[PDB]
C-alpha cells in the first residue's frame, strides 16, 4: 500500500484518483490498513497528514483506529479521537 | 451640524460595528477604505468605471444575500481579479451559502468579465463596537 | 501607418488639393488611434467626395484626376 | 509522512535567439498607503537580494492632489468639503539583468502586488548599432 | 576582452506559477481549497 | 430606465454624435482651413449644417451617471458632488479621504 | 528669416521627421491637429459616459422575478401600489383622461 | 478577569512563537521589537494613528492596567485604600507623606512635571484637576525639601525630560571648514564657513553684492558675522534655492550662523542663540481657507 | 424543531508552532481569522477598552496582508525561480563598458493597474537614445545632424533622444525609431549642393 500511494503521489499521478466516491474509498481503505498493519506513532501521522485534508473519515475507520489504539495502550489520545469525531 | 454618514447618538443602546462608529473625518485616519483599486491614483485611468462596478457589487451582494451581511463588502482589486470579501451572519444552512456563492461569482464574472473570487467570513452576530 | 502617400495616387500630383490631402495625411500619421483601415478609409472617402464634387474643382479651375 | 515522493517542474526550455540585456528596470510603484509600499519594498528586495539581482531604492515625493465640493446640496456656498488622494511612490531601480531574469522578476512581483497599488516599469533595453548605421551605405 | 550574450530561456505562460505551486505542499489542517 | 428623460436625450444625443463623427470631422476638415476653394467650402458648410442637430457634439451634457445632476460633476467620477461625497464619506471610493492641512 | 542653409535644413528635417514638407498657416494647420487625435464624440469617455442602465436595471429586474435578487426597494414599492390600490389610487386607461 | 487575562498571556505565547516560525527566527530570542516589525510587514496599514493599526503585544499591555475585581473569592479588597475609590492616588500621596515625615525625622533644568494625563495613565485611575494640583504641590514641596536620594529617584518617576534643543571638516587642501544648512519659509540654503578667510561671500557662485542687490539682504548676511566681531575674517561659499530674495536672504544667514558656531567659542555659540540667530523661523505662509478671501480674511460680510 | 449547525472551532487551533507557513498561505488572500494563528487586534479602542479581536475584524479584512510573502515564502519562492535565469555577462561590469559595446538604449513603459482592461496607450512610447561619439560620423555630418535633429539633442550630454509615439504598438514605434535612426544617419553622411550656402 505504501508503494501504491508513493506511485499516486509521484509527478501529477495524484489526479488520477478518480471522483469523489473514488477518492473516499481509497483513502478509507489505505487508513484502515495503516491502522491494522503499522506501529501507533506512524498511524498518528498518517492519521494526522489525511484527515481532514485528505477525506473525511467513516465511523468503521475510527472503530479502527480505537482499535489499533487500545492494542498500542495509548488511550490517551482516546478523548482527542472523541474531540475529532465531533 | 454636520450629517455626512454620522450615527448619531439617541439613548446609548443602539449597537453600531466599528465602520458605522466611526465619522467620515476618520477615514484613513482609523478606518481603511472599503474599496482598494488602482483608479484613483497619480495619472490612472478609469476611475468612474471602477466607482460604478462597486456601486453595482455592493448592491448586488446586498440584494443577493438578504440580511445574511453582518458588514459592508471589502473590494480589492488584483490585476484583473477582483475578490469581494464579506463578513455574514450564521444564520442560513451552509448549502444555500454555497449556491449562493457560486451563483454570485459566475454571474459576476460573466458580466464584468473578470474572475471574481467571493470570501466569506462567518459570524454568529453582528459585531458591536460600541453603543449608541 | 505613417508613409501614407502611396494612397494618395487617386489624387493630382500638383494643386491645392495635393496640398490638402497632404496635410491630411500628415494627421493620419500622427494619429496612433486609427488602425490603417481607418485611415486608409479617411483617404478613400476624401477621395469619392471630391470625385463627386469634381464640377465645383473644374469651376475653380482646379484639376482632379 | 505524506510528503511527496517525486517532485514536477516546469520545461525552462533555452531557446537559440540571444538574450535581451536590460541596463535598468525603473519599478515605479504608487500607492495610498505607505505602509503597503513599504512592505512591498521589503518583499522586492528581498527577492533581488535571493535572486541575485542588484537593486536600489529611493522613494519619489508624494503628491496630494486636492478638490473641493459644495457641502450643502442647496444654498450655503461659503462651506465646502475639500477632499484628497495622496499618491505615494517607491522607485527600486534594478541594474544590469538580463532578459529571462528581468521576466521572472517582473512577473513574480506583479503577481503579488497588493491591491490599491499601480506599477509602472521603466525597461532600458541596450541595443546594438543596426548594420546600416555602422558604416556608411553612401 | 570580448562580452557574450547569453541565450534566452523561455517558457509557458503558466510556468512561474508552476514552479511556485511546486514550493507549498498542502496543508494537512485544512480542508480542501 | 435611465435615472430621467433627460438622461436619456443624453443618451439618444451621444449615440448619435458616435454615429456621426467621422463625417462630421472629415467635412469640418473640408471647411477649417484656407487651401480648398471657396466654393467647395460653402458647400461643406450647408452640407454640415444639413446634418441632424442632435449629432452635434457640443449639444452632449456631462450629466451625472447615477443622479442625472447637470452641474457639480466631478469628470474623473462622473458622479454630481452629492453622491461623491455620499460614497467618499462612506469609504467607498478609494484613496479619497478628507484633506485637512 | 534664417538663411537659406537654415531653412531648407528645416524642411529636409520636417520631411524625415514626418512633418509637411510644404508652407501651410496655422488655420490649414488645424485640418493636421484635427486627424492627428480621436473626435471628441468617438473618445471612450464620450460615448460610454453612461453606464448601460438598460442592462443593469433589466438584469436587477430579471433576478428579482427569478427570485435570486430581493430588491427591498421595489418591495416597499409594491406594498406601497397595493394599499394605494386598495385605498382607490389606480392608473386609468390610455386616451381616457378624466379632464375632457 | 484574571482566568481571561492568563489566556490571553498564553495565546499570546502561542501566537509568538508562530510569528518567530512566520518570520523564520528564533522563538526564543523574538523581541516585541521583532514582533512589531513582523506585524507592521504582514499587516501594512496606512492609517495615521498609532493605536489604530494592528497590533499584537503584551496581554498586559494591550488590556487596561485597571485588571479585574480588585478582591479575591471571599470579596475582601487586596488593597487597604480600595474603599476612597482612589487607591492608587491616596496611597501615593501617604507613600508621600510618610516620606515627608521622614525628611522631618532626619532634619528644573532637563525635567518638567508630567501632565494629568500621564499621571492617570501612570496609576490607571480617573483624577481631577485640583487632585493632581494637590499631588503636584507635595512633589515640590517634597524637592524643596531637603530630598535625598530615594526621594530624588521617588520623584524622578514624575520627572519628564524638556525638549530643549558641531562638526569641522578638512577639503583636499587641507582648509578647515564647517558646513551647515538651513530653511526659511520655502527658500533652502547650504552655508560653508572656512576657518580663516579674508570676508569673501559667494551664493550660488556669485559674490553677494551682485546677488543680493538689495540692501537688507546684505545686511541680514552681516548679521552673523557682526555679532561675533568676525567681519572680514571667514570665506563663506553658499548655494540657496527656492523662495525669494528675502526667504534666501534668511536660510542662508541661518545656514551660515550654523556653520560659524563650529568655530566661534560656546559662550558666542550661546550668544549667538540668545540672539535668535540660530532658531529655525517657523513663520510659513498660511493656506486659504475654504469661504475666506485668505488665510484670514473672511468674506465682507454683507451690507444690511 | 430543525437543529441549529454549530460553528467548529478554527482550525488554528489544530496547527503546530513549527510547521510550514507557507503551506498555509501559498497566494494571496484576504486575512482568515480561523486560518492565523496569531493574536493580532486591530481598530482604535474605546475609552478603557482594548482594539477589537480579529474574528469579525473588518479593519484587518480590509488590510492588504503580505501573510503570504513571509521571508521563508520569499526564500522558497526565489530559489524555484532560479531555474528561470540567465546571468548577466559578467564582462560588462560597468555602464562604461555597456556604452563601449551596446550604444543604443531603448526606454519603454509597461503599466500595471487594477481593471478588466489591460490596454494603455501610454505603454506605446519608445524613447531611442544615443551617443553621437559612440555613432560614426564625421565634423560636417554631425553638424549637419545636430542642425536637423535639433532639440533631440543635448550638447552637454552628447545624447540624441528619439520619442516615437505615434504608432499604436509598442513595436511600431521601436521600428519607426530605428528607421530614424538610420535615415538621420544617412542623411547626415549625405552633403546636398545647396549646402553650400551655409
Amino acid at each position: 500500500a505504501y508503494q501504491v500511494h508513493g506511485l499516486l503521489k509521484t509527478g501529477d499521478n495524484w489526479k488520477f484518483i478518480g471522483p469523489d466516491q473514488h477518492r473516499n474509498f481509497y483513502y478509507s481503505k489505505f487508513f484502515d490498513l495503516i491502522c491494522l498493519m503499522e506501529q501507533i506513532d506512524v498511524t498518528l501521522k498518517w492519521y494526522e497528514d489525511l484527515i481532514p485534508s485528505a477525506y473525511f473519515p467513516h465511523s468503521q475507520t475510527m472503530i479502527h483506529l480505537l482499535q489499533a489504539l487500545d492494542v498500542a495502550n495509548r488511550l490517551e489520545v482516546i478523548p482527542k479521537i472523541w474531540k475529532d469525531s465531533k | 451640524k454636520n450629517r455626512a454618514a454620522r450615527v448619531r447618538v439617541s439613548k446609548g443602546d443602539k449597537p453600531v460595528t466599528y465602520e458605522e462608529a466611526h465619522a467620515p473625518h476618520y477615514i484613513a485616519h482609523r478606518k481603511g477604505w472599503l474599496s482598494l483599486h488602482t483608479g484613483n491614483l497619480d495619472g490612472e485611468d478609469h476611475a468612474a468605471e471602477r466607482t460604478v462596478e462597486d456601486v453595482f457589487l455592493r448592491k448586488f451582494m446586498w440584494g443577493t444575500f438578504p440580511g445574511c451581511l453582518a458588514d459592508q463588502l471589502v473590494l480589492k482589486r488584483r490585476g484583473n481579479q477582483l475578490e469581494i470579501c464579506a463578513v455574514v451572519l450564521r444564520q442560513l444552512s451552509p448549502h444555500k451559502y454555497y449556491f449562493l456563492v457560486g451563483y454570485s461569482e459566475t454571474l459576476l464574472s460573466y458580466f464584468y468579465k473578470c474572475p471574481v473570487r467571493l470570501h466569506l467570513q462567518t459570524v454568529p452576530s453582528k459585531v458591536v463596537y460600541k453603543y449608541l | 501607418h505613417i508613409f501614407l502617400e502611396k494612397h494618395l495616387e487617386s489624387f493630382p500630383k500638383q494643386g491645392p488639393i495635393r496640398h490638402f490631402m497632404e496635410l491630411v495625411t500628415c494627421g493620419l500619421s500622427k494619429n496612433p488611434y486609427l488602425s490603417v483601415k481607418q485611415k486608409v478609409e479617411h483617404i478613400e472617402w476624401f477621395r469619392n467626395y471630391f470625385n463627386e464634387k469634381k464640377d465645383i474643382l473644374k469651376e475653380s479651375n482646379i484639376q482632379f484626376n | 509522512v505524506d510528503v511527496p515522493k517525486d517532485l514536477t517542474k516546469p520545461v525552462v526550455t533555452i531557446s537559440d535567439e540571444p538574450d535581451i540585456l536590460y541596463k535598468r528596470l525603473s519599478v515605479l510603484v504608487k500607492g495610498h498607503d505607505k505602509a503597503v509600499l513599504d512592505s512591498y519594498e521589503y518583499f522586492a528586495v528581498l527577492a533581488a537580494k535571493e535572486l541575485g539581482i542588484s537593486i536600489k531604492v529611493h522613494e519619489p515625493p508624494r503628491k496630494i492632489e486636492r478638490f473641493t465640493l459644495l457641502q450643502s446640496v442647496h444654498i450655503y456656498k461659503k462651506h465646502r468639503v475639500q477632499y484628497e488622494m495622496r499618491t505615494l511612490y517607491r522607485c527600486l531601480e534594478l541594474e544590469h539583468l538580463t532578459g529571462s531574469t528581468a521576466d521572472v522578476y517582473l512577473e513574480y512581483i506583479q503577481r503579488n502586488l497588493p491591491e490599491g497599488v499601480a506599477m509602472e516599469v521603466t525597461k532600458t533595453q541596450l541595443e546594438q548599432l543596426p548594420e546600416h548605421i555602422k558604416e556608411p551605405i553612401w | 576582452e570580448e562580452v557574450v550574450i547569453p541565450k534566452k530561456k523561455t517558457w509557458d505562460k503558466v510556468a512561474v506559477l508552476q514552479a511556485l505551486a511546486s514550493t507549498v505542499n498542502r496543508d494537512t489542517t485544512a480542508v480542501p481549497y | 430606465h435611465y435615472v430621467d428623460w433627460r438622461m436619456w436625450r443624453d443618451v439618444k444625443r451621444r449615440k448619435m454624435a458616435y454615429e456621426y463623427a467621422d463625417e462630421r470631422l472629415r467635412i469640418n476638415s473640408l471647411r477649417k482651413n484656407t487651401i480648398l476653394p471657396k466654393i467647395l467650402q460653402d458647400v461643406a458648410d450647408e452640407e454640415i449644417a444639413a446634418l441632424p442637430r442632435d449629432s452635434c457634439p457640443v449639444r452632449i451634457r456631462n450629466r451625472c451617471v447615477m443622479t442625472s445632476r447637470p452641474r457639480g460633476v466631478k469628470r474623473r467620477w462622473r458622479l454630481s458632488r452629492i453622491v461623491f461625497r455620499h460614497l467618499a464619506d462612506h469609504g467607498q471610493l478609494s484613496g479619497i479621504q478628507r484633506a485637512t492641512w | 528669416s534664417l538663411s537659406e542653409y537654415a531653412f531648407r535644413m528645416s524642411r529636409l528635417s520636417a520631411r524625415l521627421f514626418g512633418e509637411v514638407t510644404r508652407p501651410t498657416n496655422s488655420k490649414s494647420m488645424k485640418v493636421v491637429k484635427l486627424f492627428s487625435e480621436l473626435p471628441l464624440a468617438k473618445k471612450k469617455e464620450t460615448y460610454d459616459w453612461y453606464p448601460n442602465h438598460h442592462t443593469y436595471a433589466e438584469l436587477m429586474q430579471t433576478l428579482r422575478f427569478l427570485g435570486l435578487y430581493r430588491d427591498e426597494h421595489q418591495d416597499f414599492m409594491d406594498e406601497q401600489k397595493r394599499l394605494k390600490k386598495l385605498r382607490g389610487k389606480e392608473k386609468p386607461k390610455k386616451g381616457e383622461g378624466k379632464r375632457a | 478577569t484574571e482566568d481571561f487575562i492568563k489566556k490571553q498571556i498564553e495565546e499570546f505565547n502561542i501566537g509568538k512563537r508562530h510569528l518567530a516560525n512566520m518570520m523564520g527566527e528564533d522563538p526564543e530570542t523574538f523581541t516585541q521589537e521583532d514582533i512589531d516589525r513582523a506585524i507592521a510587514y504582514l499587516f501594512p496599514s496606512g492609517l495615521f494613528e498609532k493605536r489604530a493599526r494592528p497590533v499584537m503585544k503584551h496581554p498586559e499591555q494591550i488590556f487596561p492596567r485597571q485588571r479585574a475585581i480588585q478582591w479575591g473569592e471571599d470579596g475582601r479588597p487586596f488593597h487597604y485604600l480600595f474603599y476612597t475609590g482612589k487607591q492608587s492616588y491616596y496611597s501615593l500621596m501617604h507613600d508621600v507623606y510618610g516620606m515627608l515625615l521622614n525628611l522631618e525625622k532626619h532634619q528644573v533644568i532637563g525635567s518638567r512635571w508630567l501632565i494629568k494625563e500621564e499621571l492617570e495613565e501612570m496609576l490607571v485611575e480617573k483624577l481631577s484637576d485640583l487632585d493632581y494640583m494637590q499631588f503636584i504641590r507635595l512633589l515640590e514641596k517634597l524637592l524643596t525639601s531637603q530630598c535625598g536620594a530615594a526621594e530624588e529617584e521617588f520623584v524622578q518617576r514624575f520627572r519628564r525630560s524638556v525638549t530643549l534643543e558641531e562638526p569641522v571638516q578638512y577639503d583636499e587642501q587641507g582648509m578647515a571648514f564647517s558646513k551647515s544648512e538651513g530653511k526659511r519659509k520655502t527658500a533652502k540654503a547650504e552655508a560653508i564657513v572656512y576657518k580663516h578667510g579674508s570676508g569673501r561671500i559667494k551664493v550660488n557662485g556669485i559674490d553677494y553684492q551682485l546677488y543680493f542687490p538689495i540692501t537688507q539682504d546684505r545686511e541680514q548676511l552681516m548679521f552673523p558675522f557682526h555679532f561675533v566681531d568676525r567681519l572680514g575674517k571667514h570665506d563663506v561659499t553658499c548655494t540657496v534655492s527656492g523662495g525669494g530674495r528675502s526667504a534666501q536672504a534668511g536660510a542662508i544667514r541661518l545656514a551660515m550662523a550654523k556653520a560659524l558656531c563650529s568655530f566661534v567659542t560656546e559662550d558666542e555659540v550661546e550668544w549667538m542663540r540668545q540672539a535668535g540667530l540660530l532658531t529655525t523661523d517657523p513663520r510659513v505662509r498660511e493656506r486659504k481657507k475654504p469661504g475666506q478671501e485668505g488665510a484670514r480674511r473672511k468674506f465682507t460680510w454683507k451690507k444690511r | 424543531r430543525p437543529p441549529r449547525r454549530k460553528a467548529l472551532p478554527p482550525r488554528t487551533e489544530k496547527m503546530a508552532v513549527d510547521q510550514d507557513w507557507p503551506s498555509v498561505y501559498p497566494v494571496a488572500a484576504p486575512f482568515k481569522p480561523s486560518a492565523v494563528p496569531l493574536p493580532v487586534r486591530m481598530g482604535y479602542p474605546v475609552k478603557k477598552g482594548v482594539p477589537m479581536a480579529k474574528e469579525g475584524n473588518l479593519e484587518l479584512l480590509k488590510i492588504p496582508n503580505f501573510l503570504h510573502l513571509t521571508p521563508v515564502a520569499i526564500k522558497k519562492h526565489c530559489e524555484a525561480l532560479k531555474d528561470f535565469c540567465t546571468e548577466w555577462p559578467a564582462a560588462l561590469d560597468s555602464d562604461e563598458k555597456c556604452e563601449k559595446h551596446f550604444p543604443i538604449e531603448i526606454d519603454s513603459t509597461d503599466y500595471v493597474s487594477s481593471g478588466p482592461s489591460v490596454r494603455n496607450p501610454r505603454a506605446r512610447v519608445v524613447v531611442l537614445r544615443v551617443k553621437l561619439s559612440s555613432l560614426n560620423l564625421d565634423d560636417h555630418a554631425k553638424k549637419k545632424l545636430i542642425k536637423l535633429v535639433g532639440e533631440r539633442y543635448c550638447k552637454t550630454t552628447d545624447v540624441l533622444t528619439i520619442k516615437t509615439d505615434r504608432c499604436p504598438l509598442r513595436r511600431q514605434n521601436y521600428d519607426y525609431a530605428v528607421y530614424l535612426l538610420t535615415v538621420l544617419y544617412h542623411e547626415s553622411w549625405n552633403t546636398e549642393e545647396w549646402e553650400k550656402s551655409k
